[PDB]
DNA sequence: AGCACAATTTAACACTTTTGTCAAGC
DNA sequence: GCTTGACAAAAGTGTTAAATTGTGCTATACT
């Protein structure tokens, strides 16, 4: 068990009261303090004495060193916060460490000259950081806070219309509720639809996966490529039916030469005649090809 | 029951042209261990010097420009945290404090 | 209710391959059965295009079917896919493979 | 000895992969837990499709789009950082971690 | 399956139907719910909710209709529920909508959305008093055995040890002598050899028992249940009452206790009821089970005729019940109902006192679930093959 | 014992400091698809979860060390990371294997091995080849031995490449196309050339 | 009361597609033949086999 | 939970040049 | 055969605005 083993770990340490936040806080602060002005001396300032150098190094340890425990002190209040947001989408020692994250930013933020319980400032961090991760890390497919929120408070009105009207309510009365349109609803939920695995069996006699079902819509009909392709070949035996200009301009306006057509601009430019000679010539080209003589055999592939 | 899918991309098919491609420039990046990556980049395109590579790191490039290694400061510290919710004077207090604190403890 | 055959239809998802089930196409699964079956036969290249050209090989099957088509010698079967997937698998399994 | 794997298969030789060989493997690191955007519908970037490492999805399309032809390929745009080409070596490029 | 539909219902039908051989008490499923349930109660013990009055609805549209939109054919469920104060006293009392519930075909069968299932009655050998002397070749001796395995409860063995000894583990755990339950129980080896004084193996256990005093044994018991664990006196008696005797959570079904004592005579006259144990029941057990493994044809215990002194049987039918469809009904309702429970006592404290109502108390969410959670998403509810009448019969 | 192994590295050119990981690799994605259905709630493949646990818990004790942090919970999220690892090679070896919804145990690397017989030689089965048909069976007695009864609507199914190859030989189909709507139209001529083929 | 065979069109049904550059070679086919895009997919409901 | 703000994204729109079009005659 | 001038629709261009989204913040006490 690493979760109890982590239990037995964190209640090795006893907890602490006012003074002992006092006392700790204030060294941490001497501690800060000292290393700002170590740094201070960091730059040229100064040939710093020996007691000077010892002790002030020791009050930055100090600081560390009660940091460091008052955490410890509190961590057993992480536990007994965390313990109640589980049984639901983000495993237990990641919320754990979360929650550990969030003391220390507190812890940081912390003051004791407001003259409070440094719990009552913690909680506040401690559930923001928890529940953000809750938001975080919770769904595979990340989604923003404020979505989250809209998608919570949803929930929550839907419960209460449910329990309220007895039913299900509509989607337009919830719209109507939260004071949004119904399709807005919709996307929301939508936003708000969990994926689902692949790895179970439709199957009551379990054999066969239930990804073991599913139509590749974007896959290959194969027979229709080698319809291209035997389209692309009746294609330049018709384009080698007519004179040359013809076909070079038409794969040049088509891309059928480099996959980029040519504006007459590009055409006309090759060719050095103007555009409405070649748009001439198109109307002639697309005259001849537009022929049932022509197209006989062309039609059937569309 | 029938159930399809798609994974969300498209599938062309052109004719592999090995002969007739677009003509392109190739680069020589180093990370921070002086690794060298090189990307083949079009020839109409700007080599940016900067490159996180195939090292999964960020990588500069071959030569020396340097426009601008950072511009951006750390977030915060425990230490601002503090200074913005602390006096200075506050700071000494506390600091002489715990000098006579220390004083009168082991050396009294 | 039982009646059934097929050719060519639509192919997986996950696998490249063209869906079984009779109440889709579907079809029949040639496995280890007449496999060793075939071994002991000793006919070697039958069963080596049933598992390679009707099997996996993504473009050796357009390939094969435009053979037929245009009534020709048949391409050579390819790769195998499963195999090549779980060959990654090893590789990312830590596994040093060549 | 020919990862391209055609027809020519003499031994098959096993062994531990070194952290290099991985390294040496991979063509980038993944940094970001995230797969798709909810609304857009597509990867991510450090993520776990990022066509970056991974290669397109989409035959010869940079992620940005600024190219769509075959002839492109090879290359990358800068902006998209992905490389233009099929899009099935995603089947075939693996990503690796450092921890 | 019209039979166990109704009493689950408990309609009128039904009530004249037991009421034609004997069944002094004509209980609906629903009506044993409730008083399963009832009250329910605060862990402070300050407030007090009931229930009251299983009361069905007609159903909420026509079969053929239902069957055609698809609709699952159901019908509504009203409860007399009523909540009071244990400080004060008041009363609470609402006539709640429980949920609209399936109601059988005419042919027996369900309607869900439409669709049209079929609910399976399951075979299982009821849990009882089990016996068994399998011979240790080895030793080349019978050995004697017991499991009386309870619904919702724990094990135990009473086993002819290869020794002339006891095979006293119980709960699971592995090996117990009969003097540390009968000292756990409040027997002195005099009270042991007096009540079994034709025990050999008992006197020769007890010549073994090498321990002594009440308290020993129930440290002992208590060190050996929860190895890991700091002993504590007063746990001797709230622990194993707790165990097997608090009916709370070591409850073997009505018929349970019903068949314990048909097969020992203990509750000759009585309707059944109290599923938990009494150290009558084991130490009849003990007797029966010692005489078995001594050579006997019937023993009468104080208060219980003669049983013919022999084994059992999982196989045989006197073991082997049969779960009705309202069986597992009310399986499922049960299931519900304590979840349900479980979040009431949950607001019952953190819900506002003195004004809340039990309305503000339900949930009926989890119960609903559940109900279409079984009907459908089951192998027990599968789909009517009417191929034909007969096969469909 | 022991020395089986010690001369298996010494003989090896290999080194058994491999043993340890320290950077890891990841599957290809296609693979381990997010594919979709109809509509927008698609589909995945098991490992995703497995990666997003570890991309978080790395992400984390990084951004932990980075600060600088009490060594207890250092060691904490070492070892739940240790965990994780384990998991996504073959979890439920080691512990309990980890969680979601709907009462059904996990699948490592481990488990997605094809053949992947463990103590028991189960049955195989493996892909369900290509071009076949089923039916009942009935007798030939007519028939001669080297021959086969045959349902020619079900061989007419069959041989679709090759009759229409064939037919578009003769002058009855323009195009392919042409060829398999005929099939589908069945133009009785279609059983001549059924015949030859 | 129509009679049907298998493949035959039970239900016009019809969705976009959405949009991607066409062929070279259909968009001449469109030219020649004057042929819209008409970029919503074609997905009706046809009788299956048999 | 909720608010604040902040960067970041994108879409909307006003304008411009470009390209396809025409009708012209030459 | 062919060019001209002119013409509008269309592809960009770019700016600005709106929306979107990542991030930080809260002080009775509660281990
Ligand atoms: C890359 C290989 C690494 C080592 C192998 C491992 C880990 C596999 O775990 C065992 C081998 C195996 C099984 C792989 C299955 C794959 C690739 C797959 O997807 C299949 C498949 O599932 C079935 C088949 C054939 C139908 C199996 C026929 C066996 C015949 N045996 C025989 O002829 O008797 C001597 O091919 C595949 O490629
Ligand atoms: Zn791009």
């Amino acid at each position: 068990d690493s979760v109890r083993a982590y239990l037995k770990q964190i209640g090795k340490v006893a907890l602490l009261n006012a003074e002992e936040e006092v006392e700790l806080a204030k060294r941490i602060e001497a501690g800060l303090y000292a290393t700002q002005l170590m740094t201070e001396l960091s730059e040229r300032g100064e040939k710093l004495p020996a007691a000077q150098r010892r002790d002030m190094m020791w009050i930055c340890r100090d600081g560390d060193r009660a940091k460091n425990h008052l955490l410890e002190a509190n961590l057993r209040l992480v536990v007994s916060l965390a313990k109640r947001y589980t049984g639901r989408g983000m495993a237990f020692l990641d919320l754990i460490q979360e929650g550990n994250l969030g003391l220390i930013r507190a812890v940081e933020k912390f003051d004791y000259t407001k003259g409070y319980k440094f719990s009552t400032y913690a909680t506040w961090w401690i559930r923001q950081a928890i529940t953000r991760a809750m938001a975080d890390q919770a769904r595979t497919i990340r989604i923003p806070v404020h979505m989250v929120e809209v998608i919570n408070k949803l929930g929550r009105i839907q419960r209460e219309l449910l329990q309220d009207l007895g039913r299900e309510p509509t989607p337009e009365e919830l719209a109507k509720e939260m004071d949004i349109t119904p399709e807005k609803v919709l996307e929301i939920q939508q936003y708000a639809r969990e994926p689902i695995s692949l790895d179970q069996t439709i199957g009551d006699e379990g054999d066969s996966q239930l990804g073991d079902f599913i139509e590749d819509s974007e896959a290959v009909v194969a027979v229709d490529a080698v319809s291209f392709t035997l389209l692309q070949d009746q294609l330049q035996s018709v384009l080698d039916t007519l004179s040359e200009r013809e076909a070079g301009v038409v794969r040049l306006r088509f891309g059928l030469t480099d996959g980029q057509p040519r504006t007459l601009d590009e055409i006309g430019q090759v060719y050095g005649v103007t555009r409405e000679r070649i748009r001439q010539i198109e109307s002639k080209t697309m005259s001849k090809l537009r022929h049932p003589s022509r197209s006989q055999v062309l039609r059937d592939y569309l | 029951r029938v159930l399809r899918g798609s994974r969300l991309g498209a599938v062309s098919y052109e004719t592999d042209r090995n002969h007739d491609l677009a003509p392109r420039q190739i680069a020589r990046y180093r990370t921070d261990n002086g690794e060298e990556f090189e990307v083949p980049f079009a020839d109409d395109a700007e080599i940016p010097g900067t490159w996180l590579c195939r090292n999964g790191m960020e990588g500069t490039l071959i030569e020396g420009d340097l426009p601008e290694p950072k511009k951006v400061k750390p977030p915060r510290t425990h230490w601002d945290m503090l200074l913005e919710r602390r006096s200075i004077e506050e700071l000494e207090e506390l600091l002489k404090e715990r000098l006579e604190l220390i004083r009168s403890r082991r050396r009294g | 209710d039982k009646i059934h055959a097929r050719s060519t239809g639509p192919y997986s998802m996950i696998t490249q391959q063209p869906l079984g089930g009779k109440a889709q196409f579907g079809g029949q699964r040639f496995g280890e059965m007449e496999c060793w079956a075939m071994q002991a036969y000793g006919a070697a290249y039958t069963l080596q295009e049933l598992l390679t050209i009707k099997s996996d090989d993504t473009v050796g099957r357009v390939k094969v079917y435009e053979a037929i088509v245009k009534g020709e010698n048949i391409p050579e079967p390819g790769i195998p896919e499963s195999f090549k997937v779980l060959l990654k698998e090893l590789q990312s399994l830590c596994l040093n493979v060549e | 000895g020919a990862m391209l794997d055609v027809n020519f298969f003499d031994e098959l030789r096993i062994g531990l992969a070194t952290a290099e060989d991985i390294r040496q493997w991979s063509y980038g690191e993944v940094k970001k837990p995230e797969t798709i955007n909810y609304r857009t519908l597509k990867p991510e970037k450090d993520g776990l499709f990022c066509e970056k490492i991974f290669g397109p999805t989409r035959d010869w399309e940079c992620y940005c789009g600024k190219y769509k032809r075959v002839r492109f390929k090879g290359i990358i745009c800068e902006r998209c950082g992905v490389e233009v080409t099929r899009a099935k070596v995603r089947r075939e490029r693996m990503g690796h971690i450092e921890l | 399956q019209t039979d166990s539909f109704e009493w689950l219902i408990g309609s009128p039908r039904w009530r004249e139907s037991a009421a034609e051989r004997g069944d002094v008490n004509p209980v609906g499923g629903l009506e044993e719910v409730l008083y399963e349930l009832s009250p329910i109660e605060d862990f402070s013990g300050s407030m007090s909710l009931s229930f009251s009055d299983p009361r069905f609805d007609d159903v909420k549209a026509p079969v053929d209709e239902c069957k055609d939109k698809d609709m699952t054919y159901a019908a509504p469920l009203f409860v007399t529920a009523e909540f009071i104060n244990n400080n004060t006293g008041e009363i609470k009392s609402q006539t709640v909508f429980m949920g609209d519930f399936p109601m059988m075909t005419e042919k027996g069968t369900f309607i869900i959305n439409g669709t049209e299932r079929v609910v399976v009655s399951q075979l299982v050998r009821s849990p009882g008093v089990y016996f068994d002397e399998t011979i240790d070749k080895s030793t080349d001796k019978t050995l004697h055995s017991v499991k009386v395995i309870p619904s919702r409860g724990a094990w135990l063995e009473f086993d002819v040890d290869k020794r002339d000894t006891v095979g006293v583990r119980i709960d699971r755990k592995r090996r117990q002598p009969v003097t540390v339950l009968l000292k756990a129980l409040g027997w002195t080896s005099e009270q042991i050899v007096e009540r079994f004084g034709f025990s050999e193996i008992m006197r020769s256990t007890l010549e073994k028992d090498n321990t002594v005093g009440t308290d020993e044994a129930l440290l002992d018991i208590y060190r050996k249940l929860r190895p890991g664990e700091p002993p504590t006196k007063e746990s001797a008696q709230t622990l194993l009452e707790n165990l097997f005797f608090k009916e709370k959570r070591y409850d073997l079904a009505r018929v349970g206790r019903y068949k314990v004592n048909k097969k020992l005579g203990l509750h000759v006259g009585e309707p059944i009821t109290s599923s938990t144990l009494t150290e009558e029941d084991v130490v009849a057990t003990i007797e029966y089970l010692v005489r078995l493994h001594e050579g006997q044809t019937t023993m009468t215990v104080p208060g219980g005729v003669e049983v013919p002194v022999e084994t059992d049987d999982i196989d045989h039918f006197g073991n082997r019940r049969l779960r009705t469809v309202g069986e597992l009904i009310q399986n499922q309702i049960r299931v519900g109902m304590s979840r349900m429970e479980r979040v009431v006592r949950e607001r019952m404290t953190t819900q506002d006192v003195e004004a809340i109502t039990p309305q503000t108390l339900i949930n009926i969410r989890p119960v609903v679930a559940a109900i279409k959670e079984f009907f459908g998403t089951s192998q027990l509810s599968q789909f009517m093959d009417q191929n034909n009448p007969l096969s469909g019969l | 014992k022991r020395l089986k192994v010690v001369a298996a590295f010494q003989q090896s050119g290999n080194s058994p400091m491999g043993m340890v990981l320290d950077a890891v690799p990841v599957i290809p994605p296609e693979l381990r698809p997010m594919v979709q259905l109809d509509g927008g709630r698609f589909a995945t493949s098991d490992l995703n979860d497995l990666y997003r646990r570890v991309i978080n818990r790395n992400n984390r004790l990084k951004r932990l060390i980075d600060l600088g942090a009490p060594e207890i919970i250092v060691n904490n999220e070492k070892r739940m990371l240790q965990e994780s690892v384990d998991a996504l090679f073959d979890n439920g070896r080691r512990g309990r294997p980890v969680t979601g919804p709907g009462n059904r145990p996990l699948k490592s690397l481990s488990d997605l091995l094809k053949g992947k017989q463990g103590r028991f030689r189960q049955n195989l089965l493996g892909k369900r080849v290509d071009y076949s048909g089923r039916s009942v069976i009935v007798v030939g007695p007519q028939l001669k031995l080297h021959q086969c009864g045959l349902p020619k609507l079900m061989a007419l199914e069959l041989f679709k490449p090759f009759v229409m190859k064939r037919l578009v030989d003769l002058n009855h189909a323009q195009n392919i196309k042409s060829a398999k709507r005929m099939v589908e139209r069945q133009r009785p001529q279609v059983w001549d050339v059924l015949e030859e083929v | 009361g129509a009679e049907v065979r298998d493949g035959d069109i039970l239900v016009g049904k019809v969705t976009p597609k959405g949009e991607t550059e066409l062929t070279p070679e259909e968009r001449l086919l469109r030219a020649i033949f004057g042929e819209k895009a008409r970029e919503v997919r074609d997905t009706s409901l046809k009788v299956p086999h048999g």
